């Protein structure tokens, strides 16, 4: 039945020895590897990381620790607990009964 | 091998040595913000709860 | 004393009692052993020497071995009372130990929690 | 014994069977009009006198 | 390369049914045009 | 190319007048049924969840 | 035990390496004199493994 | 959310309009420049998450799963390059259509605020994949695997479709928002028994939980490198996302529901880890570790502590990588011998060198090599099930014992010992291959200095 | 450029030199050769970053959240109360996580400070951690990693309710 | 497979080896050594085979029983401390059709040599399958062994893998 | 001979020694020297359980 | 012929222990325990193409 014989596997290297992998044309073969690199290298992973490592006080743990500062300054400087087990005021609640 | 870790070495600096040194630049002379009081009255923007001059500016320009 | 061959210790071929009384049938069977082998030593080497190959000789044994240890698995099995026993054994019976272990477990913690019992004086991560 | 088996053997592999038969059930028909009309009259008087239908 | 259907696998879909029982047996595939 | 834009448009333009049509006539008939039968749909005397008491249940 | 463990090892090794990588004590033998450095630091450190006073 | 799904949406046009010879270059170069505008989601507060409108939000657990899906879509691309260049062209394009159209769907489904919008969504990813798994796999098994992973998904779908829909008829709303501050407890009875089934055997599935997983080595051994890719680097993760959110309406249900498949994880991950040191193929050895590693997080989601759902979020994200970039050095290896056993090309250090170091640090890190990622998401959860009961500890030890003999074992075996002699079509790494390898374990690890953004909301 | 007060430290208490030997101590002239050689330069450099700072000063504002009605005074189901009054709760969530991380804190540099005899010099450090951690456990322990403002009421509740049948019993 | 007389010399051997182990000194191993060869000539001239093979069972029950629990082995001998030490360095020589052409100008008289090699491999293969194919038997070879080359010129069939395999020391 | 037709998925596969591959010949010039097997021969089911990193069965003095 | 990469396995394998022996908490602690583990694995396959030297 009338089927064509099976490829052979080509190696890149053999017709362009600076081969790097993405192309048969030489030319785009290039490009396609700077765009990678610059992009892929150059911007996401090194601006991206300088961005991730400046953001604005991430869910806000610096503010957190600076409050938490505040509070615990008031409090032992008025003669009260530094935290209560009551989160909620207990003249707001009526239990059942 | 050795030409995949030159051209990787190459392009993480064509973009971080510039970032190492406006880093340095703007710790250097601009310089982080003083804690104050907020005046009375005075109704800060957003971006100026925070610290560092990269992360006010992020602040302002995206966030 | 004997060697007391095992599962995990084989008996060593100089103490093997066939190994000396070799009749004429078991000289042509180790003849016939080493045609085989001999055959399908030129085979792989005509390809291995060969100047222009460049690739993998296929080894159909290879292919054999990897298509047997899971495509050819299923369709060779029957449920009856090896196979059953077995998976009854196994698929359902750890996990029924193991339900039990942790429930009783967390049962037995829970009720000295209730009963303010348990000391958690500084657990506070969770 | 369980995943290339037995996982297989209680769920994908038994339904699957279980389907095909069903369906040579529905399909295995003779092509007759007089047996096709034959189960109206037998759906026709189930209906009433099994399920009440009618009221 | 790529596997792609040969005929072995095409006939699986050529039959009057696709699962063969000793009740149609003796099914064949319907004309061609239609015509009998 | 253009007249298969333009149809789809026009005639999509009163599909989604009627679509919305409709549904402001759902939402007329809803508030008119419920200002006729009042005792059905009583405005609820709504508590706090202070006053409410809801069960709790450790997670541990 | 820092100190003279890593001795034995470090003279061992030259031993091995005298050998052309031999490393069974069976075929070596009489180099008292011919290694006499290596002699001295396998006999200090084993007086110092062994708990030799002083040591 | 429309700064990201536009421009996903461009990729299409940009594919089709390109020069014949220039898909790869735009196509990568611009999805390169959308996963750097993914980093502007990293606007979390510490109260509220980030709601852009009434059909989309993110917040700290969606958005870094957002950014590790965008930024998967450049490395498929690059890695599906080269066993797609001798097909045509129109027939190149509409792979990659399939590629930007699973981005599409997966950038919605993650930012979703109603659970319909959700589930059509997180419906919709099936189609996609399963045309690139039986048009672009190259076995015959590929139309099998299709068939399995369709109706495996679909047979718990289904009744999710019904529980969700069910859920707003009585509920109301099924906006993720409204349900935090509507939800009652969920009462015991046979009826709340089956909802709870409905609402979460879909997403079990998915991880997928020990017992339903034979869809999954059948998959992976069938699909292409791309399929491969996001199919353990963020399908996957469907079900992990979606049991964090809807565990929220079947408290306290959840209490006793959950012990059949916590004993189902903490067993078959045992199970499918001891099953990775005997199997001959190497990707279904890296598709079962996906089922061990998935297995923690079922686990951790089940138990629902802050420290379990931390150590979720953390690896769900660095599986992800791991598991990818260890696809892709498989896929290395099978495009020189076309062959997946593991035992066929041995002593692969020997002939190349910088490959077997990317063999050796995605070996690393998917045995948890502290301080990766991939150790502190599995450290939290061991810490969390320690709590849960003490018990716990002894097959989470055991299990990180296996792991790191099956893992060493892959390297060893493939990597390490005599190169086979007639193997000598062994060609140097490409640049192409060395980019794609370092694009996965670089950012894994950079992310051990702020490991805080892949916390999750429980942070 | 810390409140002394939050993060407390003792008053110091170094002896004098007191040799007993003719030897020169040599640390003493590593201490001169790295206060001329390390110090004096790194000074310098920094009154220099320190000009620079002072020519362009400016300010950040620490954030200050005006209180809102809490979950206790929401009607059921009322969102637009609800939210207000949840983001509040997990904002207090959060400071009182970093309340005891500062006592915890001053618990662990007591410990190294006092060496050898901490166990006696830290008790005052240890009984504040002992009872924050309590006013901790009692407000958000048990809550699941799906707490809200309604699971901690609902959790307070019932702690009220046992304390109220204890007294009565008494 | 072996012979009778193959799997006493074998057992001789052995025997030596195991002796020397347990002996270590040479003087002491040289005088039991003889005396070990000596009961094997006790019986050198057994020409009643089915007594000959009852001494070697014999001798192979008592040669387990007294077996050195841990033998002497050569450094580089199977089990040694050094076998497959190299196995590392070890680089098939079709690894150089893969260099870049700025590394194969840094020898360019060696690989001058090596297309002298292969253009010899080239033109021999054809001549070495057909001298196989006509010196092998019907059905197959019957054994492993390999023939010479026949004729001045040519080589011997199957010779590239042998000739050109790696050093015992490549690196 | 094959593995015994009881269940278990095993088919025509043989029933080979359940033997090490340590306990081969290790001067024999196999194919592949390191698993000490040679082309074309039937690989035992359980090979990758018998290659030399792992189980051995080779007599011991004891 | 890979003396520089053995010499940066040695490094590497101080650096751990000292991680090891400076941690104030346990995370810090594991990382060095973890990583002697490691190096150790590296190093004692050293020759990789010995199948011994890798089990
Ligand atoms: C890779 C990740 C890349 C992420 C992106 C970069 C993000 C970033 O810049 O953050 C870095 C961070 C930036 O800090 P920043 O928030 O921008 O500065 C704000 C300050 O308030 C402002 O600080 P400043 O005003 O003092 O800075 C001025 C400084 C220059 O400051 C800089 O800006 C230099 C920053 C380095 C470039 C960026 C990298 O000028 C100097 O005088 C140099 C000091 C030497 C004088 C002699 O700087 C660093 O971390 C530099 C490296 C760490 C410092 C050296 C520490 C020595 C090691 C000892 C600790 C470890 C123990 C030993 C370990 C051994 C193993 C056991
Ligand atoms: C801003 C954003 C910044 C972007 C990120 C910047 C980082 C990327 C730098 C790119 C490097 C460019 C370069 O030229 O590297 C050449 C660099 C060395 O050049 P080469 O001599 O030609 O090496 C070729 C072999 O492949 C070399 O193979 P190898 O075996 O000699 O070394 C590869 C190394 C893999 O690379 C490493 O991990 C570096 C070694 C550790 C430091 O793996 C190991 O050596 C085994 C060590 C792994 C276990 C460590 C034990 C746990 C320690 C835990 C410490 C935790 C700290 C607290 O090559 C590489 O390392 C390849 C991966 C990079
Ligand atoms: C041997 C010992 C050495 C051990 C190895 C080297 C250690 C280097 C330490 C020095 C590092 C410099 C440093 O201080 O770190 C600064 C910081 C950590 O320190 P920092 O948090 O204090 O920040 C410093 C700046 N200030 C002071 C203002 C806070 O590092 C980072 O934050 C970098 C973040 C990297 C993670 C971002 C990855 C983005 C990738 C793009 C996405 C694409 C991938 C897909 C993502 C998947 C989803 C998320
Ligand atoms: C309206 C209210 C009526 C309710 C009942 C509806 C039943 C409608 C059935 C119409 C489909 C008929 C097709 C079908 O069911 O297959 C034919 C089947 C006879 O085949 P069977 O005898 O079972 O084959 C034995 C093999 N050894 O016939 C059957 O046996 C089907 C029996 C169906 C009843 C259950
Ligand atoms: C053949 C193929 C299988 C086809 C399915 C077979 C039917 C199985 C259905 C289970 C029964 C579920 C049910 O009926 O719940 C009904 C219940 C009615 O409510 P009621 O109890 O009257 O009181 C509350 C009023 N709101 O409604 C409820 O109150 C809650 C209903 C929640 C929605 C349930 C969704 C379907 C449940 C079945 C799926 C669960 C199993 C998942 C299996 C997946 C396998 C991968
Ligand atoms: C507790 C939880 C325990 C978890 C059990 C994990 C079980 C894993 C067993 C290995 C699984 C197979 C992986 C491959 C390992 C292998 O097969 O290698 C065998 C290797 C052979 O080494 P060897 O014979 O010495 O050298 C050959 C040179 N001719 O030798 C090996 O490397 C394997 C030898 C180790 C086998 C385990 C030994 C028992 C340890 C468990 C008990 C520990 C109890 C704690 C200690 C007591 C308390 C003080
Ligand atoms: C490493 C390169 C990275 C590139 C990305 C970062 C680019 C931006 C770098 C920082 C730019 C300068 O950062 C910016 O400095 C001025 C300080 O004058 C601050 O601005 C503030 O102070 C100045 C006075 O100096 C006044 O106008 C006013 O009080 C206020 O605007 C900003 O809040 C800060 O964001
Ligand atoms: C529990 C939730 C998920 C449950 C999913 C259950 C639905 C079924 C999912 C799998 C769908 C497979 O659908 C169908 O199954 C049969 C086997 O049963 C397959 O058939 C395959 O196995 C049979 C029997 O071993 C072989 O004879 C056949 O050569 C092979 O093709 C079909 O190729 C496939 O089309
Ligand atoms: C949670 C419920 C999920 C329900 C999902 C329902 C999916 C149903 C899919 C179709 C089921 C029938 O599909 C059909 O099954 C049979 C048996 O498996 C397959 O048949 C295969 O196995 C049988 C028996 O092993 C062989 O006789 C047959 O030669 C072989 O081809 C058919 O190739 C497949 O087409
Ligand atoms: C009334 C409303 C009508 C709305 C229609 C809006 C779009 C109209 C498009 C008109 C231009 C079409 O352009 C026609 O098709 C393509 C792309 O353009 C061109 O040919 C193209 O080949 C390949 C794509 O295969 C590309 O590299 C390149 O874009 C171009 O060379 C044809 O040479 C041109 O004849
Ligand atoms: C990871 C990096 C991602 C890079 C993304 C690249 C695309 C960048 C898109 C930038 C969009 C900026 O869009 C515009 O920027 C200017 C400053 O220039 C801002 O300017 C304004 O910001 C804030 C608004 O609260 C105020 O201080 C004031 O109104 C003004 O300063 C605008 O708020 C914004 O409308
Ligand atoms: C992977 C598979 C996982 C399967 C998990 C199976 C979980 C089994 C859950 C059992 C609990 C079901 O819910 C249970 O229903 C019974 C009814 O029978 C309810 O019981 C109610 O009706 C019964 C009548 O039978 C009354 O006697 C009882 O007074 C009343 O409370 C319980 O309120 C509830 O506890």
């Amino acid at each position: 039945w009338q089927e064509d014989p099976e490829p052979e596997d080509e190696n890149l290297y053999e017709k362009n020895p600076d081969s790097h992998g993405y192309d048969k044309d030489p030319a785009v073969d290039i490009w396609n590897m700077r765009v990678v690199f610059f992009f892929g290298f150059s911007i996401v992973l090194v601006l991206g990381s300088t961005f991730v490592a400046y953001l604005p006080d991430y869910r806000m743990q610096e503010w957190a620790r600076r409050e938490a500062e505040r509070l615990v300054k008031y409090r032992e400087a008025h003669g009260l607990p530094i935290m209560e087990s009551n989160c909620f005021d207990p003249s707001k609640i009526q239990l059942p009964e | 091998d050795k030409r995949f870790l030159k051209l990787l070495r190459f392009y993480i600096l064509l973009t971080g040595i510039p970032v190492a040194i406006g880093i340095t630049l703007i710790n250097v002379f601009i310089g982080e913000a003083e804690l104050a009081e907020i005046p009375e009255g005075y109704v800060p923007e957003h971006w100026e709860y925070f610290k560092h001059p990269i992360s006010r500016w992020i602040a302002r320009t995206f966030f | 004393p004997k060697y007391e061959a095992s599962r995990l210790s084989s008996l060593p071929t100089t103490l093997d009692p066939a190994e000396y009384d070799i009749s004429s049938e078991t000289r042509k069977a180790q003849a016939e052993r080493l045609a085989i082998r001999s055959r399908l030593k030129r085979e792989y080497q005509l390809q291995y020497y060969d100047p222009s190959r460049r690739g993998v000789i296929e080894d159909p044994a290879l292919v054999r071995w990897t298509y047997a240890r899971s495509a050819n698995i299923y369709p060779n099995f029957r449920p009856n009372t090896k196979t059953s026993l077995l998976g009854a054994l196994f698929g359902i019976g750890p996990l029924v130990f193991w339900y039990y272990v942790f429930k009783t477990d967390r049962d037995r913690k829970e009720k000295l929690i209730q009963e303010g019992k348990l000391d958690r004086t500084f657990n506070i991560s969770y | 014994l369980l995943d290339l088996i037995w996982l297989e053997a209680i769920l994908p592999k038994t339904i699957s069977l279980a389907q095909m038969k069903a369906s040579t059930l529905v399909t295995n028909q003779k092509g007759l009009i007089k047996l096709y009309f034959l189960s109206f009259l037998i759906t026709i008087l189930i209906s009433m006198i099994l399920f009440n239908f009618h009221e | 390369r790529q596997w792609q259907p040969d005929v072995e696998w095409a006939e699986q879909y050529g039959g009057a049914v696709m699962y063969p029982t000793k009740e149609t047996a003796h099914w064949k595939p319907p004309p061609w045009n239609d015509v009998d | 190319q253009l007249l298969y834009i333009t149809s789809f448009v026009f005639v999509g333009y009163y599909l989604l007048k009627r679509q919305d049509y409709m549904y402001a006539v759902r939402d007329h008939d809803m508030f008119s049924y419920i200002k006729s039968h009042p005792e059905d749909f009583p405005e609820k005397d709504k508590k706090t969840y202070g006053e409410v008491f809801e069960e709790f249940h450790p997670v541990r | 035990h820092a100190f003279f463990k890593a001795m034995l090892f470090m003279c061992s090794g030259s031993i091995i390496h005298s050998l052309n990588d031999e490393q069974d004590i069976r075929k070596m033998g009489g180099l008292f004199k011919a290694m006499p450095f290596t002699t001295t630091a396998l006999i200090v450190g084993s007086l110092a493994l062994t708990g030799m006073p002083f040591l | 959310m429309l700064k990201y799904i536009i421009p996903t949406i461009m990729l299409m046009p940009l594919t089709w309009l390109s020069k014949n010879n220039m898909i790869w270059v735009n196509s990568t170069a611009h999805s390169l420049l959308i996963s750097f505008t993914s980093l502007l989601l990293m606007n979390q507060f510490g109260d509220n998450s980030l709601n852009f409108s009434l059909l989309f939000f993110s917040d700290s657990l969606s958005t870094p799963l957002l950014i590790l899906t965008m930024w998967l879509l450049p490395l498929m691309l690059m890695a599906s390059q080269h066993h797609l260049s001798k097909e045509n062209l129109t027939r190149k394009k509409l792979f990659i259509t399939m590629l930007i159209s699973l981005q599409l769907f997966l950038i919605m489904t993650f930012t979703a605020m109603e659970l319909i919008l959700f589930y059509i969504l997180f419906e919709a990813t099936l189609v996609p994949t399963l045309i690139i798994i039986t048009r672009w796999g190259n076995q015959t098994e590929r139309l099998n695997a299709g068939l399995y992973f369709l109706f495996y998904t679909l047979a718990g779908s289904l009744p999710l479709l019904v529980a969700l829909i069910y859920i707003q008829n009585t509920v109301g709303s099924l906006n993720f928002l409204m349900l935090q501050y509507w939800v009652q407890p969920v009462h015991n009875s046979w009826s709340n028994v089956f909802m709870w089934l409905a609402c979460m055997m879909a997403f079990m599935v998915k991880m997928p939980l020990y017992g339903l997983h034979l869809w999954l080595p059948k998959a992976h051994v069938e699909a292409p490198i791309a399929g491969s890719m996001v199919l353990a680097a963020v399908l996957l993760k469907l079900g992990g996302y979606g049991m964090l959110r809807i565990t929220l309406i079947l408290n306290p249900m959840t209490d006793f529901m959950a012990y059949p498949f916590i004993m189902l994880s903490l067993w078959g991950m045992i199970m499918t880890s001891s099953i990775c040191l005997r199997q001959t193929d190497l990707k279904s050895l890296i598709a079962y570790s996906s089922v061990s590693h998935m297995a923690l997080v079922i686990v951790a989601i089940l138990i629902q502590t802050p420290w379990s759902y931390m150590g979720a979020t953390a690896l769900m994200i660095a599986h992800g990588l791991t598991s990818s970039m260890l696809f892709c050095l498989a896929n290395s290896n099978y495009e020189r011998i076309h062959s997946r056993t593991m035992i066929l090309a041995r002593g692969l250090q020997t002939l190349l060198p910088l490959m077997a170091t990317w063999w050796l640090l995605a070996s690393l890190t998917n045995l948890a090599l502290p301080p990766t990622i991939n150790l502190i998401g599995e450290l939290f959860v061991v810490m969390s099930t320690f709590s849960w009961s003490n018990i716990t500890i002894i097959l989470m030890g055991v299990n990180m014992v296996i792991t790191a003999l099956y893992s060493l074992y892959m390297l060893i075996m493939t990597q390490r010992g005599k190169y086979t002699y007639h193997i000598n079509n062994i060609s140097p790494s490409f640049t192409r291959e060395n980019a794609l390898m370092s694009l996965h374990i670089l950012p894994l690890l950079l992310l051990t200095l702020n490991p805080k953004i892949i916390l999750g909301p429980l942070y | 450029s810390w409140d002394k007060d939050v993060y407390p430290e003792p008053p110091r208490r170094t002896p004098a030199p007191s040799p007993q030997t003719s030897l020169p101590n040599p640390i003493t002239y590593l201490t001169k050769a790295f206060d001329l050689l390390v110090d004096r330069p790194v000074t310098l450099v920094r009154e220099f970053i320190e000009r620079q700072h002072a020519k362009n000063k400016y300010y950040y504002y620490h954030r200050e959240f005006r209180r809102v009605p809490d979950i206790t005074e929401c009607q059921e189901k009322d969102v637009l109360c609800m939210f207000e009054a949840e983001m509040q709760w997990r904002r207090d969530y959060k400071v009182d996580q970093e309340i005891v991380n500062i006592i915890q804190e001053r618990l662990k540099a007591c410990q190294q400070r006092e060496g050898e005899s901490h166990r006696q010099n830290c008790a005052k450090e240890l009984e504040q951690f002992t009872q924050v951690v309590k006013a901790y456990q009692d407000r958000y322990h048990d809550l699941g990693a799906h707490y809200s403002a309604r699971k901690c009421l609902a959790k307070q509740k019932q702690r009220m309710l046992a304390e109220r049948k204890a007294a009565k019993e008494a | 497979y072996l012979t009778h007389q193959q799997k006493v010399l074998r057992l001789y051997k052995r025997a030596l080896r195991h002796l020397e182990s347990w002996c270590i000194h040479r003087d002491k191993y040289r005088y039991f050594a003889c005396l070990l060869r000596a009961r094997f000539d006790e019986h050198k001239n057994e020409k009643d085979m089915v007594k000959a093979t009852q001494l070697l069972r014999e001798a192979e029950e008592e040669f387990w029983h007294g077996q050195h629990p841990q033998p002497y082995i050569f450094p580089e001998s199977p089990g040694g401390t050094s076998y497959e030490r190299y196995e590392c360095y070890k680089v098939p020589e079709w690894c150089l059709d893969d260099w870049h052409p700025s590394e194969k100008a840094m020898y360019p008289d060696y690989f001058a040599k090596r297309e002298q090699w292969k253009k010899l491999r080239r033109e021999s293969w054809e001549r070495e399958v057909k001298q196989l194919q006509e010196e092998t038997p019907v059905g197959g070879p019957r054994t492993e062994a390999l023939p010479p080359a026949r004729k001045q010129g040519d080589l011997p069939p199957l010779w590239w893998h042998i000739v050109t395999r790696p050093r015992e020391r490549p690196m | 001979e094959p593995y015994p037709d009881d269940g278990t998925g095993y088919g025509d596969y043989p029933k080979l020694p359940d033997r090490s591959q340590q306990e081969r010949d290790p001067w024999y010039d196999w194919d592949h020297p390191d698993l000490r097997l040679n082309w074309g021969e039937p690989m035992h089911w359980d090979l990758d359980m018998y290659i030399r990193n792992r189980v051995d069965t080779s007599p011991t003095p004891v | 012929p890979n003396i520089n990469k053995f010499f940066k396995y040695l490094l590497l394998f101080l650096i751990t222990m000292l991680i090891l022996v400076t941690a104030n908490n346990l995370f810090q602690l594991f990382i060095g325990w973890e990583g002697v583990g490691i190096m150790s694995f590296l190093l004692i396959g050293w020759w990789y193409g010995r199948a011994d030297a890798n089990t």
